RNA sequence: AACUAAUCCUAGCCCUAGCCCUACACAAAUAUAAUUAUACUAUUAUAUAAAUCAAAACAUUUAUCCUACUAAAAGUAUUGGAGAAAGAAAUUCGUAAGGAGCUAUAGAACUAGUACCGCAAGGGAAAGAUGAAAGACUAAUUAAAAGUAAGAACAAGCAAAG
RNA sequence: GAGCUACCUAAAAACAAUUUUAUGAAUCAACUCGUCUAUGUGGCAAAAUAGUGAGAAGAUUUUUAGGUAGAGGUGAAAAGCCU
RNA sequence: UCUCCAGGCAUACGCGUAUAACAACUCGGAUAACCAUUGUUAGUUAAUCAGAAUAGGCAAUAAUCACACUAUAAAUUA
RNA sequence: AAUUAUAUAACUUAUCUAUUAUAUAGUAUAAGUUUGAAAUUUCGGUUGGGGUGACC
């Protein structure tokens, strides 16, 4: 990671995270399942269904991704007609 | 700082002092190995253009008188001082040249064959097929460059139209115009190949440093399991 | 040299070359710089000691070390020492004067002897003269014997000394001729040859 | 001439600035070599009558090598500039 | 004349007497009154070196007057 | 053999190898002098 | 410490002090101005905007000229802006192969060219591009006169321009002598490029050549102060007499 | 181990190395190594007659020194040239061409002692 | 009851601010084996910075190095063995002599590019201390370091502890 | 950086006596080299001393000035030498 | 004066005042005497020793006591 | 060994000249191919230690 850049003196985002994961404003991260486009002919129908899903990340994985990206990727984005509009907040969470 | 010693513009019969190279070039680096030291030598300016008419004289056959046949440190053959008119010039000596002999230098291209006497310079057209010749020039006026070593004689195999074929000492056939001038006979010191050096010091007298003590068909793919 | 310290002994004397050797690196003395115009004390001027052992006693200046802002008064600020001490003999006791800084003394009005501060101002002729700050008055420049010991009035020239009138005789006649040409004409030298061309470069 | 193209993108520098180049911007590839382009013909107005081309004043299209080497150097033809066109056109009309 | 030497400095050159013109003398033509471009860096280094000395010199005088004013 | 006496003095050799005229012969040698002048050396060359 | 001015401004400050200041104002403008040569070794972008294919959005584009090395041998000929491209290539045209030093060289020919204004034939080292430029300019004389210094890029070419401009400026009767009619035609053909005599003299001069010219013009031996004082005395005496 | 700091003189180096101590040449070396001294090249000391000379090395301390007024071209011109030109101008016998009449020299060439470039020693 | 020693304060230096410069100083000598008064033998930079290093190896690649106004747009668009990393622009904003620095192993290497080392390129030190006055005889101050002296030792031992 | 060392270029030097012959012959000095043993091992010496030895008119040895330079030079190859 | 040892004198190269006298007795010589050390003053003398005009024309025949004598590695501005 | 290789050498197509009836010559350059003087980089693991094997 670049912690202090030569030109701007800031941290830098790792653009490998930006191209693989989606961050919900609450703090969660979504990802795909590795291998979901590979050798589908020899995979069982149940296995393929599991692969197609969007899945959450663990606490430590989320902690790592937060370190690898900057604040701009953590802001609240007001997109019209967003399909993740309802998933940016947690409800009935006591914990 | 290497300035070549070959800086004399004008011909003279006085021996000229030579500076040795050592196998190195003007850069100062060895370009040929095995040359170094030896005896000090003087260069006698040889003249290989046999038919050179004297200054302010007509271009026709002339004759010259052999003063002495001498040893030359700078070549295998031996040299003969020849005088004619008011001019003295060093030349290469044939096998049988002696002092007091007379040798002709002919420009005339004999329409018929001219009897060949060793030591005389005649155009190849004049000479008959088969005559042993030496000091052959590639092109008329160039000067002799081939068959200039000791006892080395080439044959004149053929003459057709304006050109002739010469068998060089290496058995390599060369072709030249019949106008080119070739001396008749062998080149003298025929026994040079019989000389024996005897001791390692003798080569170090001739400027020959000792040899260094340091002591390819790629197979085609189809034939690599048999190498 | 930046480290040469000025002392009571004259520069270049045997004592000075021992007090200030080439290898000495003593700490600089801090001197309040005083302009050549501002400085107003001169040899032979009577001054009064404002403070010290002899405060209130008027004296005559006899030496000035301007680099140290020192004025030395004859017979005042005196301590005692032995001069000419030898192994066999003690020497002679004498009173030796010590330097006094300018701010520890003041000049004295001639007619009324008091420590009058003075100010520099020009005159009708234009010559710069000291004037008393109070009781405005001309304090004349005193006359002091020459340091080398030469008194011009008593001086009588011996051999090898040009006489006055001869030194003041005017013989120069302005003309557009160099010293070289004048001497040759006067001495009658003749030269008709001329130098060949020279390419200066 | 030889025309080259950089392998690496050069960031924009702005209106009144010059881009700072790096060692990687010195790597080039060959877009085109003008030597191998199809060669256009040269148009000249003759000032004389020369065999196999035409009479004085005509307009012809000839290989550049022929035009420079012989016609223009020898004075047989003149450059078919608009000014030259007008002069020779007037002569033909009067003729 | 004012001339620039091979080290890039400007120096007054005092002429000498010769019996032949300058374009014919071969000992004079070996002397060079120009500097090649590889001297440009050294020209800047002299200016910067001199600027440092003068800046130090000004700074010291300012400090010395502070000592005087405190003392007097 | 005993080493340490690799220096066999010769004024002709010395002035030819490291002298003023030698240093000025090539541009690299001129820059040798320029460095030493900038450093302040009392001896620019032999 | 710091320099007062940035190092890039030093050349401008040098032109503005000393004998450089006394140089002609018009000559300094040529020295001061910097103009990019017409593109030769790269294709310029036709527009100032393009549509990025990957993301399908409009993005600005700029032209960055290739660095080209001009050997001093080129200054003795007429290369039409061409030079040496000193660069690197990727072996096999894949960036995952080794990076290899590459030099692209112009094809140089020797050609003889005739100048009407000078009435002389020169033998010049030339590129096929240079010949094309002359053809587009409808004459060798037009090529030199039309092409600017940056495009011309040759000290030999610039000297030709000064001679041609000086020839036209003075209407020198040294051209095709004994034929005023033939001469008149040549001067008339190139009348568009006529400029004042004073300006034409300083065309194509380098800074060093210009400085020597200026030093020669103002070089003068001192006035013997005998004359100077004599002038003053006479003026004072004459004024008193008045 | 050679000494880089001491001056290079003819005492140092081999016999072949020789160089002068600053004495001016007085002759020429011809071929076959013959030295030919030239009489004109040898300086001549022009000494005046000091008999009856009133000036001695030192001066009276009683003699007043004078105010320094270093000579200037104006002062030289006024003392020497002004009297003639002024009188001549009143007489009207004046022109720019005849400045030589008052002592002006257009050129220094041909003079034994030239003021520039100087061709004589002190 | 003292030897070796110790104490010391300013020589200068450091970072900024400000500022284009016009310091390039007698005679003579000097590019010849420099510093040698005159002929001989004439005189002239450089084609792309590389590698280390980072990528936990290395082989495309690796900020600054290889400068073009500040703050923001923005570590965003983009670029990349799409890895390590790299990274804009449109656009907007912008009127101005000092020290919570050093004080002789510190601060400049500097008392000096000297001494000295090296054939050469090159490397490169150490140190000073009276007082107002030395035309007052060059002072004082300190059980104070290790080391010694004054004053060798006296069965038995991590040398002390009870 | 080739004042050491490797090789080279140019200009110079040295070799008595004795026997063979007519010599990279013999005995053996000067000179060159460094076989074997002892001493020495911060030594006299960062390779020496004392003895004993090999060559000693030659591919000998020595002197002076010049040349070849590190991606290189030189090498009767020891991966030797290039302060 | 005696006892004993057996590379010395010049020049080249190099070094650069170590030269000589006096006065000193700290430092230097691995100790003393005395000085090679410190300070002061002096010194090395050259027409023979040593160093530092132009343009053309032309050269066959070593050295070694140079005769005899052979030879081979073929060998000095007039 | 992998990756390269306007070191030299060769050919081929252009480019530029000469000629010629289309044609054979050459060539201050570009693009290929062949040759390889060189250049850069590397030396997986487990196995009293070394052959081979093997194994991951
Ligand atoms: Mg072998
Ligand atoms: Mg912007
Ligand atoms: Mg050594
Ligand atoms: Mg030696
Ligand atoms: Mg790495
Ligand atoms: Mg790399
Ligand atoms: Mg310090
Ligand atoms: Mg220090
Ligand atoms: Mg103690
Ligand atoms: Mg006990
Ligand atoms: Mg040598
Ligand atoms: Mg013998
Ligand atoms: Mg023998
Ligand atoms: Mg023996
Ligand atoms: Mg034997
Ligand atoms: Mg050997
Ligand atoms: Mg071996
Ligand atoms: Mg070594
Ligand atoms: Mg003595
Ligand atoms: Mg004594
Ligand atoms: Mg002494
Ligand atoms: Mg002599």
């Amino acid at each position: 990671l670049t912690y202090c850049s030569t030109r701007k003196g800031k941290r830098k985002t790792v653009k490998s995270v930006v191209h693989r994961f989606l961050r919900l404003h609450s703090g969660l991260w979504l990802r795909r399942k590795a291998g979901y486009k590979k050798k589908l002919w020899k995979k069982s129908t149940a296995r393929k269904k599991r692969l197609r899903e969007f899945v959450f990340c663990s606490k430590t994985q989320s902690k790592l991704l937060d370190k690898m990206t900057t604040s701009f990727w953590k802001r609240r984005n007001w997109y019209a007609g967003d399909p993740y509009q309802m998933y940016h907040d947690r409800t009935n969470l006591r914990v | 700082k290497f300035v070549s010693w070959k800086s004399r513009t004008k011909y003279t019969v006085k021996p000229v002092k030579m500076r040795k190279s050592g196998g190195r070039d003007h850069t100062g680096r060895i370009r040929v190995h095995g040359i170094g030291g030896g005896h000090k030598q003087n260069y006698r300016m040889i003249d290989f253009l046999r038919f050179r008419p004297e200054k302010e004289k007509a271009p026709e056959p002339f004759e010259e008188k052999v003063v002495v046949v001498r040893y030359d440190p700078c070549r295998s053959a031996d040299i003969a001082l020849v005088a004619g008119g008011s001019r003295k010039r060093w030349i290469i000596a044939t096998e049988n040249m002696k002092a007091g002999d007379t040798i002709l230098n002919s420009n005339h291209i004999g329409r018929m064959a001219v009897a060949a006497q060793e030591g005389d310079a005649h155009p190849l057209g004049a000479l008959p097929v088969g005559t042993l010749i030496n000091n052959v020039e590639s092109e008329p006026g160039r000067g002799a460059q081939y068959i200039r070593a000791a006892g080395t004689c080439g044959v004149l195999l053929r003459k057709v139209n304006g050109t002739a074929i010469i068998q060089l000492p290496s058995k390599r056939q060369m072709q030249v115009l019949e106008s080119c001038t070739a001396t008749v006979g062998r080149v003298s010191n025929v026994n040079h190949n019989q000389r024996v050096i005897g001791k390692a010091g003798r080569n170090r007298w001739l400027g020959k440093r000792p040899n260094s003590g340091l002591w390819k068909i790629r197979p085609l793919p189809p034939m690599k399991s048999y190498v | 040299s930046p480290f040469y310290r000025y002392g009571m002994s004259r520069p270049g004397s045997i004592a000075d070359k021992r007090k200030n050797p080439p290898w000495s690196r003593r700490r600089p003395v801090v001197v309040e710089p005083i302009s050549d115009e501002d400085w107003h004390l001169f040899c032979g001027d009577m001054v009064e000691i404002l403070e010290g052992k002899d405060a209130g006693k008027q004296g005559k200046v006899v030496q000035v070390v301007r680099q140290r802002n020192w004025v030395v008064l004859e017979g005042l600020n005196t301590h005692y020492r032995y001069i000419g001490r030898t192994k066999d003999h003690r020497g002679t006791m004498i009173a030796s004067e010590a330097p006094l800084l300018h701010h520890q003394v003041k000049l004295v009005d001639p007619v009324d002897r008091k420590p009058t501060e003075i100010q520099w101002r020009f005159t009708e002729a234009g010559e710069r003269v000291r004037v008393s700050t109070r009781s405005g008055r001309i304090i004349p420049k005193p006359e002091f014997p020459r340091a080398d010991g030469i008194v011009p009035e008593t001086w009588t020239d011996g051999p090898k000394d040009t006489s006055v009138e001869d030194a003041l005789e005017r013989t120069y006649v302005p003309r557009l001729k160099t010293l070289e040409e004048d001497v040759m004409e006067a001495m009658g030298i003749q030269e008709t040859r001329r130098f060949k061309k020279v390419y200066w470069y | 001439t030889v025309i080259v193209e950089r392998w690496w993108k050069v960031p924009l520098a702005g209106e009144g600035r010059k881009p700072h180049l790096h060692r990687r911007h010195r790597v080039y590839k060959l877009v085109e070599d003008t030597k191998h382009r199809p060669k256009d013909n040269l148009e000249l107005i003759l000032t004389q009558s020369v065999d196999e081309i035409g009479v004085r004043g005509d307009l012809v299209s000839v290989k550049k090598s022929v035009g420079r080497n012989k016609l223009l150097s020898q004075g047989l033809a003149v450059y078919a500039s608009p000014e030259n066109r007008k002069l020779f056109e007037e002569e033909k009309s009067l003729r | 004349a004012w001339r620039r030497d091979i080290f890039g400095r400007i120096v007054w050159h005092k002429f000498k007497q010769w019996p032949i013109p300058w374009y014919l003398n071969k000992r004079y033509n070996r002397r060079r009154f120009f500097a090649m471009p590889y001297v440009d860096r050294f020209i800047r280094l002299r200016i910067e070196k001199h600027a440092r000395i003068e800046a130090r010199k000004r700074s010291l005088q300012k400090k010395k007057e502070k000592i005087l004013h405190a003392k007097f | 053999r005993a080493r340490g006496n690799e220096y066999q003095p010769s004024n002709i050799k010395r002035k030819h190898k490291h002298g003023w005229v030698r240093r000025l012969s090539t541009p690299a040698g001129v820059q040798v002098i320029l460095r030493r002048m900038l450093k302040g050396r009392k001896s620019l060359s032999h | 410490p710091l320099h007062r001015y940035p190092v890039h401004l030093w050349q401008k400050l040098r032109l503005r002090q000393g004998i450089c200041a006394r140089l002609p104002a018009h000559f300094l403008r040529s020295l001061e101005e910097e103009r990019t040569p017409t593109p030769v070794h790269y294709k310029p972008h036709g527009t100032k905007f393009k549509i990025n294919p990957k993301n399908g959005q409009r993005e600005r584009v700029e032209d960055v000229p290739i660095p080209v090395h001009y050997p001093p041998e080129s200054q003795q000929g007429l290369w039409g802006g061409e030079g040496l491209i000193l660069g690197y290539r990727y072996a096999n045209n894949d960036k995952l192969s080794k990076r290899v030093k590459k030099v692209w060289k112009p094809q140089l020919f020797t050609r003889e060219l005739y100048s009407e204004i000078l009435d002389k034939k020169f033998t010049v080292t030339v590129t096929m591009r240079t010949l094309d430029l002359i053809d587009e300019a409808y004459g060798f004389d037009f090529y030199i006169l039309k092409t600017p210094k940056e495009d011309l890029g040759s000290k030999f070419g610039m000297d030709l321009k000064r001679g041609m401009l000086l020839r036209l400026a003075r209407q020198d009767p040294h051209l095709h002598p004994e034929n005023p009619e033939r001469r008149a035609a040549i001067y008339d053909k190139y009348r568009s490029f006529v400029i004042p005599e004073a300006e034409a003299e300083w065309v194509g001069l380098t800074l060093e050549e210009a400085l020597e010219k200026q030093r020669l013009l103002e070089e003068k031996d001192p006035v013997p102060l005998f004359k100077v004082y004599v002038e003053e005395l006479v003026q004072r005496l004459q004024e008193q007499v008045l | 181990g050679a000494d880089r700091m001491s001056k290079w003189t003819s005492k140092r180096g081999p016999r072949t190395f020789t160089k002068s101590r600053g004495a001016k040449k007085t002759g020429i070396y011809t071929s076959d190594r013959k030295f030919v001294q030239i009489k004109e090249m040898v300086p001549e000391f022009v000494v005046p007659d000091l008999t009856g000379f009133k000036l001695k090395p030192y001066v009276n301390y009683r003699a007043p020194a004078g105010i320094d007024t270093p000579l200037t071209a104006k002062a030289l011109f006024q003392e020497t040239v002004a009297p003639a030109i002024e009188k001549d101008f009143k007489e009207g016998t004046f022109d720019a061409n005849n400045l030589e009449k008052y002592g002006f020299e257009p050129t220094q060439e041909g003079k034994l002692f030239q003021l520039y470039p100087k061709n004589f020693p002190r």
